């Protein structure tokens, strides 16, 4: 069993591809050692502009290219992947 | 918006692929070729890239540039740069500690950094994908040899930036090939992969361990001065003697005739991978004299006997540096255009005791293939 994987699995399924729900709680699943991501509150996630702005930020942190050869590589890609699907689904809305 | 591509930016030939509609397409250039010479020709009027560049080399040797990948991310006074310079007909100079390619372009002397020269090749591969997609290309994954360091990686990225590309990632050539076969999508225990990459100028053996989609380069081996070009040269000398016997003329000293012979030998060589003989046909090779001749696969194989069989020492070397036995590697994958040579494939397979080789993806395309797969996932366009 992989505890850091299990927490990301649980985060993913609890938020039901809600881009805002994921973005607003991503700091609770980042690896220990992660220092760049300042937590976002719903208040900065209201407009589509806001959500666009923050998702681009989140995607940079967990990007698979940077995470290559890192002990958290697998988890970064788990998050990145869910972020992309949440965002594509956010963009289907309308 | 528009798709991202994979570009194999190669020492001798470049290749571009796009992952679209569930499939990777390796994209043909406007002359019908799925790979493109990493060649840049400067003339009085134009700048030529690829097939057009390589085809006029015989006429324009001093302003036709190749092997920029050998200069990329290096300092002028690097021992590798100083030895490599001997082979090249174009000039290489020192700008403040950095290597520059100096050529005559439009009746004015111009010099270019390695990453600038590679940008021109990357630009052409960009255009190849844009002609095919009917839309502009910005995002790319570009590949680089596993043994590349951070200077060579950064410089390769910069060549992307100079080409108008947003480089999503720089990834290893062996890794991209394993990805091309979807080896990184296997689950379970750690698998060992061996990459047997024999191209036009470089020979690379890499062993990777893949577990849960995560790569580790265990060991690398090879010869940075061993590839198809050398097999070409064996044939070239073979026929220089033959032309001397039939005609009492020696062409060794005529740059133009020797190159013209290399081009015919290279074409002949490719034929020998699928057929058992090939004919050579050159109009007015030297001092008015038409050269026409024949060459069997057997004759080709034996002209190259030593070079072919010595290909296995780097296998053994990488195998021991990895601390693994022959039996312990799960996948062998053929990469590089020269692995289409039947005798190389038997040679490798017999070393592994008959074990089947991963070769269904064209070996000179497997790198760009894997880069294209990666570009797609990096863009959120795959699974
Ligand atoms: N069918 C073939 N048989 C033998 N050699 C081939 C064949 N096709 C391509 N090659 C050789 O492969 C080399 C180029 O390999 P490639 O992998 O495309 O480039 P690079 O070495 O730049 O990665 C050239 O020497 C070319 O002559
Ligand atoms: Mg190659
Ligand atoms: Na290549
Ligand atoms: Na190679």
């Amino acid at each position: 069993m992989d505890p850091e994987k299990l927490k990301i699995l649980e985060w993913i399924e609890g938020k039901e591809r809600n881009i805002r729900a994921l973005l607003s709680t991503m700091h609770t699943v980042l690896w220990a050692g992660e220092t760049k991501w300042k937590p976002v509150g719903m208040a900065d996630l209201v407009t589509p502009e806001q959500v666009k702005k923050v998702y681009r930020k989140a995607v940079l942190v967990v990007h698979p290219c940077k995470a290559t050869g890192q002990p958290y590589e697998q988890y970064a890609k788990m998050i990145f992947m869910e972020l992309n699907d949440a965002w594509s689904e956010f963009e289907n809305q309308g | 918006k528009g798709p991202a591509v994979g570009i194999d930016l190669g020492t001798t030939y470049s290749c571009v692929g796009v992952f679209q509609h569930g499939k990777v397409e390796i994209i043909a250039n406007d002359q019908g070729n799925r790979t493109t010479p990493s060649y840049v020709a400067f003339t009085d009027t134009e700048r030529l890239i690829g097939d057009a560049a390589k085809n006029q080399v015989a006429m324009n040797p001093t302003n036709t540039v190749f092997d920029a990948k050998r200069l990329i991310g290096r300092r002028f006074d690097d021992a590798v740069v100083q030895s490599d310079m001997k082979h090249w007909p174009f000039m290489v100079v020192n700008d403040a500690g950095r290597p520059k390619v100096q050529v005559e372009y439009k009746g004015e002397t111009k010099s270019f950094y390695p990453e600038e020269v590679s940008s021109m090749v990357l630009t052409k591969m960009k255009e190849i994908a844009e002609a095919y997609l009917g839309k502009t290309v910005t995002n790319a994954v570009v590949t680089v040899p596993a043994y590349f360091n951070d200077s060579q990686r950064q410089a390769t990225k910069d060549a992307g930036t100079i080409a108008g590309l947003n480089v999503l990632c720089i990834i290893n050539e062996p890794t991209a090939a394993a990805i091309a076969y979807g080896l990184d999508k296997k689950v379970g225990a750690e698998r060992n992969v061996l990459i047997f990459d024999l191209g036009g100028g470089t020979f690379d053996v890499s062993i990777l361990t893949i577990e849960d989609g995560i790569f580790e380069v265990k060991s690398t081996a090879g010869d940075t001065h061993l590839g198809g070009e050398d097999f070409d040269n064996r044939m070239v000398n073979h026929f220089i003697a033959e032309f001397k016997r039939k005609h009492k003329k020696d062409i060794s000293e005529n740059k133009r005739a020797v190159r013209r012979l290399r081009t015919a030998c290279e074409r002949a060589k490719r034929t020998l991978s699928s057929s058992t003989q090939a004919s050579i046909e050159i109009d007015s090779l030297y001092e008015g004299i038409d050269f026409y001749t024949s060459i069997t696969r057997a004759r080709f194989e034996e002209l190259n006997a030593d070079l072919f069989r010595g290909t296995l020492d780097p296998v053994e070397k990488a195998l021991r540096d990895a601390k693994l036995d022959k039996s312990q590697i799960h996948d062998i994958v053929l990469v590089g255009g020269s692995t289409r040579i039947p005798k190389i494939q038997k040679l490798l397979q017999d070393f592994f005791n008959g074990k089947e080789l991963n070769k269904s993806i064209n070996p000179d395309e497997a790198v760009a293939y894997g880069a294209a797969v990666q570009a797609a996932i990096l863009s959120g366009d795959k699974s």
